[PDB]
């Protein structure tokens, strides 16, 4: 057993604990038995859950698109007919997830992948098709492909799970990223120019996932929306940060948006209210 | 008292000066068991490792605070920047010293924060990005008082200039310069990178933010104004990858 | 084949049950760990470092000044801030220990309150920093707040005070959430003496107030945190 | 109290490690060193 | 502070009356109203405001909007009145 | 083998077991041995389905509720539509079980839940859809769904399972109390204050469930029908008490209503009849 | 014979008083390992570990009964009292003693119980909760036989305030006065409650309840009824949390 | 992959079956258990002790 | 006769815990000790 407190009584003390210089920048561990007497009390206590690994690290939905399985015979732009859809992989646009992250500088990690695909028949359907979905994983800058049957689906390279609709597939994927550890913050530029975009960077390429439905059409058209989940494991970060305040605006960037509401909230009452 | 001698230069400080080690963790050379560049480095002599003052900011009633980011503010400092320069990879630690003197009368506290990654938000909002001239300003650094520009960084300190409040700051390595306790603060910082080494400059590893927290107030009819000056010194640097100089946007 | 009975639960996907995988880069070398300064393992490590409280949250817009405590002179036996303890709420809402305690539903330990002075140097002070524990009202006046616990403190070289928040409690347990069942207490300070400015200085000095979390202090139950929100999925 | 066997060649493939044990906050509580004791290398 | 709408309500004997309760705390735990009556829980969403049909009032009652919220009076009455 | 009663003869005690003072308040433990002449018999019985784990713990259906899967375009309350619906989880809906834990006055378990859903279309329908349930458990306080599609459902840190309806989903959750246990009674206030609410308290909250049919809108209406089953193990349980006699009118009150009906039954006969 | 000598008080009983230790455990000090409020508590002396004796009650032929709360029916008592009122947390055990004396020709059976947790039913239904002001009555306790209030409680002992019959009242720890055999009931209650320690005011412990079983039945012509006295003591009483006395209602 | 064969009753619902099952909430640490009198193991226990007989049942 | 493998790292994921040996009605029917003999601390 772990002691919280000790027993402490009367103290005269000229090693005065609790008079300190902040201006230091140390947060030095005054204790309740420096400022008053206490009992002896124990933790009972581990802190598993407060741990990176629990408070980063369970599945989180990152991503959620539908795609349509229908007569593709006349249709010139597959992608905008929705036959098929693909997503470069990233965390970054569920805010809470987002959140949880930035509070780390640096945050290495690997992916386990959940994909769930539901179906919907809006209009007048018959019967529910038995469809199957195939998610593939592009290798970061990869080709995605350019139309629902395109040979890039056939790739012997790019891992590929198929799964029937209203069942999941389950993946994990290994830390991929180039550096040590991901750059959940960058503070530079791919190279030295003028223009060239700032923060984001290449470095936290995850990949890309493509979806498709891989039967033929039946005579109804069927509406399958696919939610991705990540959930982190053996996550290790570094550099704690400041937690966000802001709204964000875009994926990459610290930009808040123009005109936000205050963040601390104000007081019903002046200061000495409770 | 306190002395701190590198090469030919010297900081001797009548004040008790306590340094802030980021993380307890002391600049180091690279360990071969981290390294992936294979070309042996260029670790310079008493020529880089020494203390360059910047010029110095006027820290008056209604000032925001200043943001300076390394390696890029030594960019220009005698040796170290034309090692900066002639090398494609560099990392670097750095001893910095803030400096502010007032008198018994005067009150007013900065904030001295190091900032790993201080990736900087832009005041357009959207997706746009902070331009590299604003991002590299040099020795001058960014003053948070002064007015938005097309491509550079908001300037409202109370977010941090990222979209984090002020109050969090703490969380980072830092010193409290008060005016009533201590007019200087030391902060050494070791190498922070997800890679062990890098280009110096196109990222910039750190940012020193110096934030008046609590507004100065000078005694009455007293000029309204301090002085703040930064001094630096690069501890354990390296260099790799010499090559034609380097061409930089201003 | 072995004969295996599927139990209830089969084909469900719970986001939280953390099993074996299959891997979709089989043979991969992922790049090697080099040693990054500051590695946080445990988020209790964070909680234990101080941030500054935004006590004075009078102001319409978020301002420096938030976190300016006013102390006027010539003032005695005056309050200068009171605050109720919901560390999940209020003028902790937006601290580093209100935001890391608003991802987990229960709470248990003592809190670390820091008070810094920034007037000058040839002033003078006491003051008299009180917890009211659960139970009571916040003190009106100076005299209940001495009846519980507090810290006369003597302004001088050492600019800071640091008194400790006693986990004062039955219930082992409080909620991150305000409820009044589980009540922290109430905070306040008061002029112990007054204050006392030299001559050729007027008008108002400041305390900056921080917070933080003892080595005792736990969090339980993982939850979603109100701070931020989304209504639509961002982009690049 | 507890069994795990590894089902696949790959380190991605495992469940989640666990906690961390050696938690110690003075890296970021406690960062402050007097120079004048040369720690410096 | 918790809150219950109307503040006070004239209605038939026998009648069913919408009994709104209220927080200012957004996420309440206890949330609920005290009533001798036969009560119906309104199907809406959120955690902070509740509607109930309070049905068949049979005499002068007092119903009472309670909360955990610390927040200001934790509990607040209506008064409702019959005519006959 | 544990020993029933002994062997037993004439006893002339004066040491007599059989008058005793229940003044005292004690059950003086007098065996059959005591008053009658006895055999040696053995138990064969070790009390298994009597203790508490067992006579506490099998799984009971503590909540029902419908939900709809229905097209949601111009619905303003999704809640009242029967989208989605949330549930505070409590053990005192169903009477059953909750006389057996109102037995005792203090009880700690963990809790294994088990959700079945069954699906029904009265309407005209031309098949039935394969639906995707989602149950999330809400920890106690947390922001419950305010619409059927509301980001509330991707929490990041909200548990959910997601499973298909017609067949069932089982997670266990330990013991959430802040008290070392449950207070299945209370008598006492959240505060000292003239008007507060009696008994009820925010000690014994376990959670909530919200429910929603994940997939989106098929031409015809699905009715689901989620059943909550709760099973306690590790049972502890203190401080028996006296068994409920009367009916309940309210969860978490001990209530009972007016004019009920006699509990003790009337003898057929007088106080002499058999 | 027998005498309990507790500070300056003392109880003699003529009675071979047997007492009943609930659950067979005495009071004890909140330990170390259960501990979590990290105050040093207030372990009073003398001055409350002392009998207390609340106002009698008559016992009729047609009285339905008494009950009082703990430690609410001491909150007015003494040091124990202002104790109670001045500390935010505080634990403490019982020793009760109830006094009914009669003749040999007096019959008539008291059932002394103490419940712990004995949340009390509203007579209203519903859902109505039972206020403040009446199960945190005092050392008057609650009369089972007055009529209804508003906001109190149901006053029906067959059914114990809560919905459960009264025969089946046993199962906690209860002592009879027998009119015929003993005059005297003594309880020793420990602190019984889910968390360690907990607030004295806002909850109750446990409650007193002494119920006539068997009717009074006085000689011809004697005076139909009979007084009696609760006298109650603290035992390992402990206060935390001291303040400004708290404010109650009533 | 091991070759099973999934026998009947595979996905059924028996209500008293205590079988593992997955925790929602992962890492959660209870509170500790304090010492809390009259604990109950077995209802044999409280059954043992003599409660009154509504014997005169005519009303 | 019988074989448990914990499956899952949680202590509230586990079967049910069985029968508590060690029952002994004493606590509830026989609570009654001499005051006299100095039971109490």
């Amino acid at each position: 057993q772990t002691v919280a407190s000790i027993s402490s009584g009367p103290k005269h003390t000229q090693k005065v604990p609790i008079l300190t210089a902040n201006e230091t920048g140390a947060t030095m561990p005054v204790l309740p038995s420096d400022s008053i007497e206490t009992r002896t009390t124990y933790m009972h206590f581990n802190g598993s859950e407060t741990d990176v690994e629990c408070f980063l690290g369970r599945a989180a939905c990152v991503h959620v698109t539908e795609i349509q399985n229908k007569d593709a015979t006349g249709i010139d732009n597959h992608r905008e007919a929705k036959l098929f859809n693909d997503w470069k992989i990233n965390l970054s646009s569920l805010v809470q997830l987002r959140k949880k992250l930035e509070l780390f500088t640096y945050v290495r990690f690997d992916s386990e992948y959940t994909i769930l695909a539901t179906a919907s028949q809006p209009d007048s359907a018959n019967y529910s098709s038995n469809l199957v979905v195939q998610a593939m994983y592009v290798p970061p800058g990869a080709p995605n492909p350019k139309e629902w049957d395109d040979y890039t689906w056939q790739s012997a390279s790019n891992p590929s799970v198929f799964f029937k609709v209203g069942d999941t597939s389950r993946f994990s994927v290994p830390y991929v990223g180039l550096a040590s550890a991901y750059n959940c913050f960058y503070d530079g530029y791919s190279h030295d120019d003028a223009e060239t975009q700032y923060g984001i960077t290449v470095l936290n390429h995850m990949g890309s996932m493509a979806f498709r439905i891989v039967n033929e059409h039946d005579e109804h058209k069927t509406l399958v929306k696919i939610r991705v989940y990540h959930r982190a494991k053996h996550v290790e970060a570094w550099i704690p940060r400041a937690p966000r305040a802001l709204p964000y605006t875009s994926i990459g960037r610290t930009n808040y948006p123009k005109n936000t509401e205050p963040v601390i909230k104000k007081r019903k009452g002046d200061i000495k209210s409770y | 008292v306190q002395q701190i001698t590198l090469g030919n230069s010297t900081i001797t400080t009548q004040e008790a000066a306590n340094a802030v080690v980021c993380y307890a963790e002391w600049p180091e050379y690279l360990p071969d068991v981290d390294a992936s560049d294979v070309n042996k480095t260029s670790k310079p002599d008493t020529s880089v490792c020494r203390f360059y003052t910047l010029d110095s900011k006027t820290w008056t009633t209604g000032s925001k605070g200043w943001c300076w980011k390394l390696p890029d503010a030594l960019k220009d400092m005698g040796v170290f920047g034309q090692n900066m320069f002639f090398h494609s990879l560099g990392r670097s630690g750095y001893t910095v010293h803030v400096q502010c003197n007032a008198t018994k009368f005067h009150s007013g506290c900065l904030l001295v924060v190091v900032i790993p990654e201080h990736q900087l938000a832009s005041h357009e909002g959207g997706n746009v990005s902070v331009k590299y001239t604003f991002t590299h300003p040099g020795e001058r650094g960014i003053d948070l008082s002064s007015a938005n520009e097309v491509g550079g960084p908001v300037k409202d300190v109370i977010y941090n200039m990222n979209g984090t409040l002020l109050g969090n700051l703490l969380i980072f390595p830092h010193q409290f310069i008060n005016l009533r306790t201590n007019n200087t603060a030391t902060i050494v910082i070791p190498y922070i990178n997800s890679v062990p080494i890098d280009s110096m400059t196109r990222h910039n590893n750190v940012s020193l933010m110096v934030i008046p927290i609590a507004p100065l107030t000078v005694p009455t009819g007293a000029t309204p104004s301090l002085p703040i000056t930064v001094t630096i010194a690069p501890m354990c640097t390296e260099f790799s990858g010499i090559r034609s100089k380097s061409i930089v946007p201003q | 084949g072995l004969p295996t009975t599927t139990l209830p639960g089969s084909g469900q996907f719970l986001t939280t049950d953390d099993r074996q995988s299959p891997s979709a880069l089989p043979n991969y070398e992922p790049t090697p760990r080099i040693h990054i300064p500051g590695k946080v393992h445990n988020l209790l490590e964070i909680i234990q470092v101080d941030t500054l409280i935004p006590m004075n949250n009078t102001h319409t817009k978020d301002e420096v000044n938030s976190y300016l405590i006013p102390l006027n002179a010539n003032r005695q036996n005056e309050q200068v801030f009171g605050t109720n303890l919901f560390i999940g709420d209020g003028v902790f809402k937006t601290t580093l220990l209100g935001e890391i305690v608003q991802y987990y539903t229960h709470w248990s330990g003592s809190l670390r309150f820091s008070l810094m002075y920034t007037g000058p140097a040839l002033s003078s002070a006491k003051l008299i920093l009180a917890y009211t524990p659960p139970g009571a009202r916040g003190p009106q006046d100076r005299r209940e707040a001495m009846l519980g616990t507090h810290v006369v403190w003597d302004i001088g070289l050492q600019s800071t005070i640091v008194m400790t928040i006693p986990w004062t409690s039955g219930v082992q347990f409080r909620y991150t959430d305000p409820d009044t069942y589980t009540s922290a207490g109430f905070l306040s300070c008061w002029y112990q003496t007054s204050l006392i400015l030299p001559p050729e200085t007027t008008g108002q000095v400041y305390l900056l107030s921080f917070i933080s979390a003892c080595p005792d202090f736990k969090l339980r139950l993982m939850k979603d945190t109100q701070t931020i929100s989304q209504t639509v999925a961002l982009t690049e | 109290t507890f069994t795990v066997i590894n089902y696949y060649k790959d380190a991605a493939s495992t469940s989640s490690a666990g906690q961390s044990l050696s938690m110690d906050p003075s890296k970021f509580t406690e960062p402050v060193k007097d120079l004048m004791l040369k720690g410096a290398p | 502070q918790t809150s219950v709408s109307p503040s006070k309500v004239i209605l038939p004997r026998g009648g069913s009356v919408l009994v709104t309760c209220s927080t200012s705390c957004d996420q309440p735990k206890l949330l609920g109203i005290e009533t001798p009556l036969p009560k119906k829980e309104l199907l809406l969403p959120g955690n902070n405001r509740k509607v109930y049909e309070l049905s068949n009032v049979q005499e002068d009652s007092q119903p009472m909007c309670y909360s955990n919220c610390p927040d200001g009076q934790s509990t607040a009455k209506t008064f409702l009145t019959v005519y006959w």
